[PDB]
């Protein structure tokens, strides 16, 4: 099933890049806000699972793509993206509380345990 | 206890939950549930032909990942490829999610507004305007689209639904 979610990610990222390269001012944003909702739904489906060590390197990937695409289209950031990151990191921890600064302290000690998703963490 | 029997019969097998039950083509009476990782064919959830009869399927039910969260099941159709079988079935979770399954393939998840969903029914409502009607213990309810697992309306206080 990881493969399916993985496939979806793949598909929609490629669809977004296609919109990035090709497209008119409207059709670009149409396929982009399509991919956006794809990634939302995927997020929610994976956010519906408990933890899953093998899922996190994907979920974090997904949240990152989400935020990027979110912020790129908004042409600007927001605090929902902080809460998105909040959620992602909290999930990371709930595999193995206070606020972003102590979370990150505990997170980066949790990464010095050496789960191979650092590629994603460093992107976060 | 059946009419036609009139006796207190015990279930031979040792289950936790009976999320679903009912009659199926070729089988007569059936219970879903369990006994005691990302493979569709692993499934963690035993069918049981009632009257201490065969487990009948451990092949194409929902993944074990979901087995920790699912609180209720509602089957929507049952096809038979060979001796095995194929069920397309809706679940819902403690995590406020409503999921579709086709041969145990997780497809078409929606995220519910409210907390502690109880049950789901199916509303026809004309040609293909099919709604899954979700109840909660919180005395509120959703009508979610089929075609697009997407909340249509989400009413509140709702002493009862019919």
């Amino acid at each position: 099933c990881l493969d399916l979610w993985r496939e979806k990610n793949d598909r929609l990222v490629r669809q977004a890049k296609v919109a990035q390269n090709s497209g008119l001012t409207l059709r670009r944003q149409q396929l982009a806000q399509d991919a956006l909702e794809g990634l939302r739904g995927l997020l929610h489906s994976l956010q519906g699972l408990p933890a899953a060590v093998p899922v996190l390197p994907l979920e974090l990937t997904v949240t990152c793509n989400f935020i990027i695409l979110r912020a790129s289209l908004a042409q600007g950031f927001t605090e929902d993206q902080a809460q998105d990151i909040q959620r992602s990191l909290e999930r990371v921890l709930e595999t193995q509380e206070q606020g972003l600064r102590e979370l990150w302290d505990s997170v980066l000690r949790a990464s010095c345990l050496l789960p191979e998703l650092l590629s994603a963490l460093h992107r976060l | 206890i059946s009419s036609q029997t009139g006796k207190v019969v015990s279930v031979s097998g040792n289950f936790s939950s009976i999320q679903w039950a009912g009659e199926i083509e070729n089988l007569g009476m059936v219970l879903l549930g369990l006994k005691e990782d990302y493979a569709i064919w692993n499934t963690k959830f035993c069918v049981y032909s009632l009257e201490s009869q065969e487990v009948l399927s451990d092949i194409y039910i929902i993944p074990p990942a979901y087995s920790s969260v699912v609180t209720y099941v509602h089957i929507c159709a049952t096809e038979i490829i060979k001796n095995q079988l194929r069920i397309s079935l809706i679940a819902l979770t403690r995590k406020n999610q409503l999921i579709s399954f086709q041969n145990g393939t997780p497809k078409n998840v929606c995220q519910l507004p409210f907390g502690d969903p109880c049950a789901v029914q199916l509303m026809d409502s004309g040609g293909g305007n099919l709604f899954f009607v979700v109840s909660f213990i919180s005395n509120n309810a959703c009508a979610v689209w089929k075609e697009s697992f997407q909340v249509a309306a989400k009413w509140e206080k709702l002493s009862l639904v019919l």
